[PDB]
């Protein structure tokens, strides 16, 4: 029960429902670059529209696809998707009772309908984009994210991985999987809460992160910490856990949880 | 030139020759002004003063012409 | 003819618009018309005077001075036109100058890019500081930065070219 097109496909159709202009997550731009070249690009998606026969008639475009592609314009609540591995995959899990998930990889957009009848339901969407492990089993432990991605700037500019891991608030019953995440077959997603209430777009300032890796998937929750900061906890991947950690997230906008 | 217009006719003559003179010094500079970039908004502009600057100067130079030649008693 | 900015990335943008002759052509032009108005009004004033000239036997050849005193309400009309397009010119370089002030840099658009690239490669410890999502989200702001400065040059430059 989906849709998959094209971006000139997908742009085409949020112009004539009147939807207006998808999230820049699925950075679904402009076909054509003068209004001189509309008269022709006009015909080019309706005709192949009505070849899928999403868009049968001459201009009437399916209900289904046209309520899809509306509640991921004009979300009223939404979490950013942006996968990683090796390849990246990036949609939007918008909500309006109903929700719409739509996910983009190198060039096509697939619209799907889901359920939100308990958090815990979003595990498997918000996994689609990794490489499906099982939960990891090490000592849970938790770090400054504010000095945590310090760590990071240092691994990226040519730093020993293992000396610098060597030195923080680490367990060494973790080294072994915290090692296999800086590794070639690992996948994770960022995970980024939002809502459009009377004013305008805020997301949150943080996000929630789950890793797959070679020993096992990781689940890596924020929390803000008695001084304010941010702390965030790394402990097993568990489906139970992550819904736990979405809402704990998603909680810190103004309109709090789902739930 | 009759007798009196002497002045008269040196005074018109020599304000059509300060116009030439006004229109000559501004004439190269205002019908050829280059775009400062290349997006398509500086050469559309640049193309339509250097199109308002070329009807100026001819409308101008007729004028002064028209102006010029206007005592013929 | 009728380009949409939003339509192109920002570099694409700021190529076409950051590097250029520049808007010194646009005040030589400006300076050209308001030097070229104070003539078209100062010229108004001896012609307006062109009695005087005339000796105190005038009995006869009044006529003369009669043709030539028409054009002196053309020379301020003259004068008007040559004016406004002072302004025009005087407000289209001011139009780019801050264009290309607002317009996002292109080594500010690569290091965006290489940014981004190296992030995919290690991220694990700074992963709730979302830098993925955050440097592809400082990406779209230079795009709608771009398309907005364009679409606004447009009708600034637009509006300071249509007249009478």
């Amino acid at each position: 029960n989906a849709v998959e097109l094209t971006v000139e496909n997908a742009w085409f159709i949020a112009e004539m429902v009147g939807a207006g202009t998808f999230p820049w997550v699925l950075a679904i731009t402009t076909p054509y670059s003068d209004e001189a070249q509309r008269s022709a690009f006009f015909a080019r998606q309706r005709d192949e529209l009505t070849q899928l026969g999403l868009l049968s008639s001459d201009g009437v475009v399916n209900p289904a696809v046209a309520e899809w592609i509306k509640v991921v314009c004009f979300p009223e609540r939404w979490l950013d998707l942006r996968y990683v591995g090796p390849d990246l995959l990036r949609g939007i899990v918008a909500q309006s009772f109903n929700t719409v998930v739509a996910l983009r990889n190198a060039q096509l957009v697939t619209f799907t309908a889901m359920d939100i009848d308990d958090p815990r339901a979003l595990v498997p969407v918000l996994g689609v984009g990794l490489s499906a492990r099982p939960p990891a089993r090490f000592e849970e432990f938790s770090m400054p994210m504010r000095v945590g991605a310090r760590a990071d700037e240092r691994l990226r500019s040519g730093e020993s991985l293992d000396e610098v891991l060597d030195y923080l608030g680490i367990p060494v019953s973790a080294r072994p999987v915290v090692q296999a995440v800086f590794s070639g077959p690992r996948s994770y997603v960022e995970i980024v809460a939002g809502c459009n209430r009377d004013g305008e777009h805020t997301t949150t300032d943080v996000g929630l992160s789950i890793v797959d890796t070679t020993a096992g998937r990781v689940l890596v929750s924020p929390s803000r910490a008695f001084d304010g900061e941010w702390v965030s906890t790394f402990s097993a991947g568990t489906p139970f856990a992550t819904a736990v950690a979405i809402d704990q997230l998603i909680a810190n906008l103004p309109d709090g949880q789902w739930f | 030139v009759p007798e009196g217009l002497a002045a008269a006719s040196a005074a018109v003559e020599a304000l059509t020759a300060r116009l030439a003179a006004a229109h000559a010094s501004a004439a190269p500079v205002i019908t050829a002004v280059v775009p400062p970039a290349a997006d398509p908004v500086s050469l559309q502009t640049a193309a339509g003063f250097s199109a308002q600057g070329v009807e100026h100067a001819v409308v101008t130079a007729e004028g002064v012409e028209e102006l010029g030649r206007a005592g013929v008693g | 003819a009728a380009p949409i900015w939003m339509a192109s990335p920002p570099e694409v943008h700021s190529a076409l618009l950051s590097n250029g002759p520049g808007p010194g052509s646009l005040v030589a032009a400006a300076t050209a018309w308001s030097q070229l108005s104070a003539e078209y009004a100062s010229t108004a004033a001896e012609l307006s005077g062109l009695l005087g000239a005339v000796p105190g036997w005038a009995w006869s050849a009044e006529w003369y001075v009669a043709a030539h005193l028409p054009y002196v309400a053309w020379l301020t009309q003259a004068s008007a036109d040559a004016a406004g397009a002072a302004a025009q010119h005087e407000a289209a370089a001011a139009a780019y100058t801050t264009a290309l002030a607002a317009m996002p840099t292109l080594a500010e658009l690569a290091a965006n890019h290489v940014i981004h690239t190296v992030l995919v490669a290690t991220n694990f410890f700074g992963i709730n500081t979302i830098p993925i999502t955050l440097n592809e989200a400082d990406y779209v702001r230079m795009w709608l930065q771009a398309a907005a400065v364009m679409g606004l040059y447009q009708a600034a430059s637009g509006a300071a070219l249509a007249s009478a």
